RNA sequence: GGAGGGGAGUGAAAGAGUACCUGAAACCGUGCGCUUACAAUCCGUCAGAGCCCUCGACGUGUCGUGGGGUGAUGGCGUGCCU
RNA sequence: UGCAUCCGGUGAAGCCGCCGAGUGAUCGAGUGGUGGAGGGUGUGGGAGUGAGAAUGCAGGCAUGAGUAGCGAUUAGGCAAGUGAGAACCUUGCCCGCCGAAAGACCAAGGGUUCCUGGGCCAGGCCAGUCCGCCCAGGGUGAGUCGGGACCUAAGGCGAGGCCG
RNA sequence: GGCACGCGAGCUGGGUUUAGAACGUCGUGAGACAGUUCGGUCUCUAUCCGCCGCGCGCGUCAGAAGCUUGAGGAAACCUGUC
RNA sequence: CGCAGACCACGGGAUUGAUAGACCAGACCUGGAAGCCUAGUAAUAGGUGCAGGGAACUGGCACUAACCGGCCGAAAACUUAC
């Protein structure tokens, strides 16, 4: 989607990279994850963009999927349930929600989390 | 380059007196029943339970 | 990038030329060793 | 008014810090300071935190006052003794490092709603 | 959580608590009074309004052989040593 | 300090004030607080007898300033746990880095830093429940390995000795 | 043309102006030469005034909000061919 | 949230909503995806098919987030003239 305005996140573009990729996992993989306000704010995109590929899911764009996804089981459970559950909503796949300051840095926290209402 | 004079009380109190903390605004908050401050920006945490209340 | 510092420990060395023995063979050697001595050091040596 | 004091001493925080703190409650009511030394983001906030509970529960349990009326009324950070420390820099040259303490004085006291 | 403290006790005294006799200055706070955001200040000194405190006398506030704090404002004013 | 007098746990000195005093250095056997054991006066005797400055010395503390910096050229993330407290500790799964090394083993040097259990004021450039930190206990097994008990090199010391 | 022959806590280091070496010349010599030749460490986190920008506070006799007048300042001002 | 920006400030939006993201479509950039079939011994080529992929630009679309919320913030009178 849309590159970051200022510098990368794991201060260097593919760091970033994996970072995203990473983080994406992750969320597939727990349905919700806490991390930075920021990483979670650049996540959202992301991993949306996976979910709409996942979506319509065909050889095409699971290829898709995987050339960012790397993990198998997950490409398989964002294929098999995640896309199936989002059929008939249009966006807005996740939320974020803010939360507690860490401690050691005072870093802003936020949880995102899939949304699970209809 | 060094400070050639030392500073006298009043400018060194008059700039210190800028370096302070502002107080974070506090809102009420319902969480299994007893009311407690929270800030704005975690309301919607506080009423999902994702923030420790001591 | 040369970077050798003057002391370079080796213990033998030590002993061969500042030990109790090279001390004691010549009279300025004893005769620091008694100057030693007589100012209270705990290590003569 | 009837009150109560507690004090922290040689708190290891430099008195400075834990004023930046302390300027923000006051004469506020105990429940209230607490609550902004709560959300605070500083890292002073849970000495002087600490310190006012101890003295709302001096007032509560020693004097008997009821703790829903009770104000943080005096409060104020002290220098303690500071460590001298060694930071040695380019060129052979040792700096001084400071290590300071503070001690912090609280008086709660019972005042008509 | 501890550190630390508050009651309670010991003690003639805890303004003697093993950071301990006495506890000065520099330095750092908190509270109260006066003052200060149109103003060019070797930071004082001489006049000095206003405000606050205090001692006497008479009424209710108003002077006095008064006293202290702060000082708007005006005049003067080129740090010490070598 | 000689001598003579006077005060003192019914509170000396020292310190902090108030109210006064002298032409000056200064004074207050005037007073209040603090304090806890020695002081005052007269008249003689003797000085380590008076600091504002020597880029003076020691201790304590300011200003700059809550400022610079927080030590490479690899990079961390998430979940769970422990816990008063977790960016840093533990476990798992990822991701990245070295790979004639940033892997493995010796010598010199160091000296208990090794292991187990415990701790978290000091130290660790932040925090720390962790640690090469602190405390206690434990741990190093040789006919053949490296040395001596075997041999000599350079060189050292050197019975007598020569020289001085 | 002036302004430290403006301007190195803005830059350079080619020249001049340390220590090495050589030529000519001078000196018995060590050496020397407003003679030549090759080489040769340019340090600093901005306290104050100044200046360029950006805020916070108070004031403008109630509290606000739109749109404005402008005292006073700053910028710009070149020129050719056909 | 922004084409406003070091921070701050400025500007816009905040469910009576198109502010940002997602989603749908277009514009534009790239240049013909995968899978399958066909031809060739193979390298590879052709069809399916202006394909597939995709950021900033434009228009739709409340799907996600703008929240059952806190703090500030309004008048001594008098004089004269009319």
């Amino acid at each position: 989607p849309k590159p970051t305005k200022g510098p990368r996140l794991g201060g260097s573009s593919s760091h970033q990279s994996a970072l995203l990729a990473n983080l994406a996992t992750s969320l597939f993989e727990h349905g919700r994850i806490k991390t930075t306000e920021p990483k979670a704010r650049a996540l959202r995109p992301y991993a949306e963009k996976l979910i709409t590929h996942a979506k319509k899911g065909a050889l095409h764009n699971r290829r898709e999927v995987m050339k960012k996804i790397r993990d198998k089981d997950v490409v398989h459970t964002l294929f098999a349930e995640i896309g199936p559950f989002y059929a008939d909503r249009n966006g807005g796949y996740t939320r974020i929600i803010k939360v507690e300051n860490r401690k050691g840095d005072n870093a802003p926290m936020a949880v995102i989390e899939l949304v699970r209402e209809k | 380059a060094v400070p050639k004079r030392r500073m006298s009380r009043a400018n060194t109190r008059s700039r210190r007196a800028q370096w302070k903390a502002e107080a974070p605004g506090l809102v009420t908050v319902s969480v299994a029943g007893q009311q407690r401050k929270v800030p704005r920006r975690l309301l919607k945490a506080a009423r999902l339970g994702l923030v420790d209340l001591d | 990038a040369k970077g050798k510092r003057t002391f370079q420990p080796n213990n033998r060395r030590r002993a061969r030329v500042h030990g109790f023995r090279l001390r004691m063979r010549t009279r300025a050697g004893r005769a620091i060793v008694a100057n030693r001595r007589s100012k209270g050091r705990r290590a003569l040596t | 008014f009837p009150s109560a004091t507690a004090k922290a001493r040689y708190v290891r925080v430099s008195a400075t810090k834990a004023r930046r703190v302390i300027d923000l409650v006051r004469g506020k009511s105990v429940e209230e300071a607490l609550d902004i030394l709560r959300w605070a983001p500083q890292a002073a906030s849970e000495p002087v935190a600490k310190v006012i509970a101890s003295a709302a529960a001096n007032a509560q349990n020693n004097e008997g006052l009821d703790p829903s009326t009770l104000v943080v009324a005096t409060v104020y950070a002290d220098e303690g003794p500071t460590a001298k420390r060694i930071r040695p820099r380019a060129q052979g040259r040792a700096f001084r490092i400071r290590k300071r303490t503070s001690h912090i004085t609280v008086i709660v006291e019972s005042r008509p709603p």
